[PDB]
């Protein structure tokens, strides 16, 4: 999945809907301003925390190759992969690589940023359920990181 | 494909029983233990003369039994291997067999095949059952022993250097000063290096009777130095023992906290929300259809990977332990919170009445 | 029943000096183990030649008294078993015999007077006699010290494989080694099994003497393996040690807190309750005298009865150990209750005023 | 002390004037404003936790085959014996199974929900007592569960 | 009294360096122990026969000396005890002799002389010198080696006995089953109380060599009732050492808090406080001086009198070790006064605005 | 001085290695240590009368390498010495060999040349060999290891002389116990002392087989008192050893903490901010140019020196440990400060609208 | 020092001035009433906790017995002579029973229910000090329990 | 270094600017007047600290002697520079006596009294910076100490 010079001119221009200004960058002020216009209200803190896992010059700001970095590689890298893998298993004590459906769903919509009914019930849809109810979390991850 | 299920099924929970045995599990592990450990004692007692026969007898059929089960066993993993996606069609498999500890045992078998084929240098054959060895060394899945040895050792490095240097200084001068009222009487100790051996043999506690003093002032200087330097070969013992036993203990006290969770929970919430960005029904709208300005799509997909590496690395942090000051940051946070919210009182009520 | 109060009351002193004593009690206990402990050493010299004689002289008379002291006492408890309710007339007390240890004693009893009957296969008489330290394994109610030891054993099990595993290697590498060198000087080892028995036998820190190395190469190799692994054969006792006063430590913390206390006070006051609906002066009046509406006083029961299951829920659970985060806990709960009532505040001062 | 069609049919009185409008269940709204109108005042998380004890299906109800299960078995069942002779234990430190009559009477009245005088004079006047003041209470256990 | 003053204060040294010495005080303590040490010494080479005459010899002079030296002491401490108030004259002085271990020292110092007299039943005036051991039990006051060992040992009874419980068992166990194997072939284990020799000596891990297995089958039972039960019979070593070094650490922990001080200091105050009202300036005015209401002076000293018991009480409990939920009494304490104030600017500003 | 940086800079890297070696340093200090444990066996074996040839060939070798090698090193050595600039030029170098080991070591090389000189009182020269062992004593920086153990032996001294004291008194028992059944039979326990001698020998577990119990009654009384007193002969190893242990991990739970911190670079910023008080362009000024008021300046200095010292003591004071009761004085400062707030606001409700 | 019948009038009188009815009990109003004549503010805790200590009935009341056992007893008693010398030895670290008077000075004035400096002048005043300025405090405990 | 005349007469003319009543003695009046005068604003607990470390007496002034004292000794004693080298090797995890200058700058900026900018560009300035940028701060030291 080669990265092409058309994506990449797709990327610059979401970019420049943060970057307004034409100035190279991406500070609080224009990332949280883009995401109030669609009508989310994440804090000052939280902008300073998604800035930050991007922010190689730890000036407190995104520039485009760390954009382009960032969209290229989605969830696709082997530490996503592992770490979403290792998610699961905290949730699997029988260390077999199943989840039930059930203890999905609960686990979901009760704890974290809990998923609405219809968020979960597209999730377990999307999971190849077998005929128990179990599922296998690794082939879901695998499915995410493609 | 319900009959695919029931295959699957199947293959997972053999594979779950070799790769990860757990409760019942371990019981097939015992037995292949004391399969090896019988081959192991058998080939021992086969070097004695007067057992010679009997031991070979017992050991043919004990050797062949073991190189079938384990290579039939052998098969069975590297077919069980299927379950997991990683390792699918021939090419996965191959790619498990890379595995270290996989190819070791295939070489194993195959050389214990090959030892008795020519059973029918027979010497160099029998030495070469010592490589059963390897089918216990491998239960250790990568090196755990070891590694939690070399942590505890190092971690009291400076205690065991203290005994070990004062143990040993103490046996340089007993062992000298016994040798000097010894020397004439008694035969044994007719030279330094004899009383340095007594010395260890003594010390150590081990006792063998080989060398013992003759003259009350030998014995006398050895009852003085054995009570006094038994301990200190006796310190590692004990040293490594406690450091064993509070090791457990305040490693079990962190399985109570349970700090990790939530990390984990939103870290898949996360993922799932940005993965669902491009598939789901949510943007397969006439609104949606993209072709007018594409970028709004991608801006908000760009926000859910900036959350999800939020996410990833919030749970990943998880693991790290924490300090039990956190008490007094949640003070000063609630004090801070607190004293903020009377000033805000005391700028209303001088603000409305002044 | 005066009379019957001082009888029961016995009844109870007895059944406590014997089923589950304290303090001074335990004196009956020790002299029970002493004439136990007396028998057996006194089988055992029997066993010897030169004794037999005066041996069986005094065995007579103690395997006597033994008898008679022990069917007392059966005697004794089976009867005292009336004090508590379970176990009343001969119907309970049957219900009591069933008990296991009970009719082991009771075989036991039974089977030692046969053996003295049969007195007046003589040496399977006499091997009979080992059944007396069943006596002795009875105490242990309910095998507490096999719990005990197992729970502190599988707690520490990596430990102590690692010390078992490592230490079993340098057995057989310092066997091999030595055996190399002395094997023709010294005519000890002669095999490789001759090897491995000094090997155990030095590295226990037994050292029998049996087998000693006789070149100065094999002694400074001894030397050095021992010095080595001897603390390797050493380490489980520390281990297991320093595990079972941690635990004993630990454990006296728990008792110190007294958690538990209110939850057991409360149950006992929610069954009286709830009892007492159906029999309290509080229902025997014109107003409760169930003919016109029965439900009303039916409602109120099943309240009690709620009431009661909420407070042995409560009850069973104070048995559960409790974290120290409660004191976070307890300043999460006091902090919101205050920042809620100086909002209470600043909605009034905002309500009259604006 | 089989259960009755008749000892059902009055449990199922007393389970409707819960139920007022016949929806086969009991909420915390239904059973705190019978227990109210009698004078009671339990909190909300009183009431919770009552229903908790016997809903089995978890959706914070109480349905009729609950109610007659609570209502049959009252304290006649092994293990309401064995705690609440295990909550008397705790007060018998000789381990004889006894407790003194004042021992038991400043318990009563000093600890826990507290009796009043008038409900502890009748509960030592119930036990048996000695003629030292000292009361089996293992057989007081057996009295309230009978 | 300047002299006097000079006086009571060597007599105070004096009895200081004797009755409990710190630091250099220490030093003659130590010079008086390896006295009596060296006497036993001589005593013990004495029972030889080959040395019987240099030992005696020797022993007359150190006997001499010890006499003097501890006739010299006994004498000037029963006279420095003059310091403290208590024996004061020689009425005090016999007080003080009433002491136990003083009796004993003199009973003891007499006898020696009275041997020695003798000297100008031989054999019985020789084994009489064993005495001289009571002047180092003495140094013990009041049996604390003993107490602490016996606390420590009562709170790790269950540990120990089960240890010692399992033991035996393996114990009875191993040798029967080494017994049926060696029975014939070597001499050694002729009958079972042989095996149960040998089953001790090994387990325990002394090993004199006496008796050993010489056939292999009693070689491989041995070396595997060895390695499973030589750990058993090193436990109680080590959980009595760890509960020795768990409990010093625990107390050393106490230490650290200082929480008895302020109550010492004002009981002080209280008494003195007391004291004074029956000797100060403050009542010796024409206003205190009794005649026409004795009561109001009376009265003032039974408060005081009151104050004293209170603070004589909260003196003695600070003794008593504190728990470590005070952080959350003082947040209860702490929050209840705060909610507590916010109730009454609450009903302040409801009073005026309302 | 480009290449004067590249000089200065090796010369403290040789020096780092060599007088603080940290990680890969240690190789080195590895091989040398090495080297002198070579030497030392070569001459014990050299001891020997069979093998005193061989010996001698090997040893001119190794102490002529020996020679060599720790010469070069201690040239090196204080040569690098050079880069610290306390000993620079020969003024410091000479400062530098001062040191007490320093010296030490230059005469062991200068006694080493001495003797393979005089190579060409044979005996002395030979048992000057001895010697080297100081090149391993060395390597204690400041005897850190006696230091250790003697705090840690004073820490736990009433549990030691508690232990030493019980086994010493079961010792003599038992030996007299013993001695008085085999007096007769047995030849071995001739006399006292060689019962007390066996006694040592088994309390001790070592178990030479030189006298043991023959006759039944010693036997059962060896049995028993082995059983109860070998645990006494083992505890000082468990009690030093969890000692040990303990104050490792209370020392690395300090270290967690990292309380010191803050101190120690505030002091560097008064230290600088003083020191610039004379030099800085702050001071380069027309305004400043002393002539007129000279105090001003001399007052603005003594202000700093008094705020460096504040610095100084509240960085010494970093190195002491601090209390786990900083929680309740930090309620205790965050709860008054509020109630002062709450009085505050109250005070001026009750000024305004009173 | 036999208690006699005119020492035990005198008692009496004492205690009619805090039992002024008649009702032969002293409760925390008679206690506390007396001495805020003279000036004192006790608190009413410190009331409760000096009637406890001589309350052996538990009823929050002083009789004459116990009033009387008090007022004969003072300090005499040997728990008194035990416990002073006790907190005299927590300042004392050489352990040979002696205190400098500058220590005492600092203690008495410094902690708890300080002295004034007139009531630790008196009080160094009376103990016989040395001419180093070391007081032996066991004879000073002597003196106050005589 | 001897001390001399003239230079006691200086440090006396500066003890007077504090002293200006001639009471031979500072305490935290005279001593934060001049201080506040300047434009410093201390505490204070400030004062006091500053005052105790040279106040023998313990009665909470300095007199011309201890003022003398600290200002002929400033920071050449060895207890200071022993101290400030330790100080240095807190931040010296190597233990070859080097920090970096960009760790020096962190550190004098980031840590307690902060150095401004402009006084840590003097600060390293005045350190003889190697050309790889370590700085050897047991020279420094001396510097700071002569
Ligand atoms: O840290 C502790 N506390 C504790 C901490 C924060 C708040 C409250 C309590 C605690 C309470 C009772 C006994 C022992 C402890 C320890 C250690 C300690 C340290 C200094 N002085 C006394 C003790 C150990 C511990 C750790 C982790 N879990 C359990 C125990
Ligand atoms: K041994
Ligand atoms: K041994
Ligand atoms: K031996």
């Amino acid at each position: 999945d080669q990265l092409t010079e058309e994506q990449i001119a797709e990327f610059k221009e979401a970019f420049s809907l943060f970057d307004k200004d034409g100035d190279g960058t991406i500070t609080t002020k224009e990332l949280g301003t883009v995401m109030r216009s669609l009508g989310q209200n994440p804090t000052e803190a939280e902008l300073q925390d998604m800035i930050n896992e991007v922010d190689a010059d730890g000036n407190g700001t995104i520039d485009f190759p760390e954009f382009l970095t960032m969209m290229a590689r989605k969830m696709k890298d082997t530490d996503s992969e592992e770490e979403i893998r290792e998610a699961f298993r905290v949730f699997d004590k029988d260390g077999n690589g199943y989840i039930s459906a059930a203890e999905l769903r609960h686990v979901m919509t009760n704890l974290g940023e809990k998923l609405t009914d219809e968020e979960v019930d597209e999730m377990i849809r999307e999971a190849d359920i077998d005929g128990d109810g179990q599922v296998n979390y690794e082939e879901f991850v695998q499915m995410m990181t493609a | 494909s319900a009959a695919h299920k029931r295959y699957r099924r199947l293959q997972n929970w053999v594979y779950n029983v070799l790769e990860r045995p757990r409760g019942w599990a371990f019981v097939y592990h015992v037995f292949i233990f004391l399969l090896v450990f019988s081959c192991l004692v058998l080939s021992v007692l086969s070097t004695i003369q007067e057992h010679q026969e009997l031991a070979n007898e017992c050991l043919l059929i004990l050797e062949f039994v073991m190189i079938v089960v384990f290579g039939l066993e052998y098969i069975v993993r590297v077919w069980s291997a299927g379950c997991c996606c990683r390792y699918r069609g021939w090419q996965g498999r191959f790619r498990f067999a890379r595995k270290p500890f996989c190819v070791i045992d295939f070489i194993v078998f195959v050389a214990s095949v090959a030892v008795i084929a020519a059973g029918t240098a027979t010497s160099a054959l029998r030495s070469m059952r010592f490589l059963q060895i390897l089918r216990m060394v491998r239960m250790d899945r990568r090196g755990g022993t070891w590694k939690l040895l070399g942590s505890v050792v190092y971690a009291h490095s400076k205690e065991l250097i203290t005994a070990w240097y004062i143990g040993f200084l103490v046996l340089i001068f007993a062992s000298f000063l016994v040798y000097l009222a010894e020397k004439d009487a008694n035969s044994d100790f007719s030279s330094y290096a004899d009383s340095l051996w007594w010395g260890t043999i003594t010390l150590t506690t081990i006792g063998y009777g080989d060398k013992t003093p003759h003259t009350w002032l030998g014995r006398v200087l050895a009852a003085g130095f054995a009570l006094l330097g038994i301990s200190f070969f006796a310190l590692p013992a004990g040293i490594l023992g406690s450091g064993f036993a509070l090791k457990v203990q305040e490693q079990h006290r962190q399985k109570h906290f349970e700090k990790r969770r939530m990390p984990a929970a939103n870290l898949i919430q996360a993922a799932w929300r940005l993965y669902s960005t491009d598939m789901s029904r949510a943007y397969l709208t006439a609104t949606w259809y993209d072709d007018i300005m594409p970028a709004v799509k991608t801006v908000i997909r760009s926000i859910r990977i900036l959350k999800f590496l939020v996410a990833k690395r919030k749970f990943k942090e998880t693991l790290r332990p924490y300090d039990v000051k956190d008490v007094i940051e949640q003070y000063s946070a609630g004090h801070l919170d607190m004293l903020g919210r009377i000033k805000s009182l005391q700028t209303r009520v001088d603000q409305i009445v002044g």
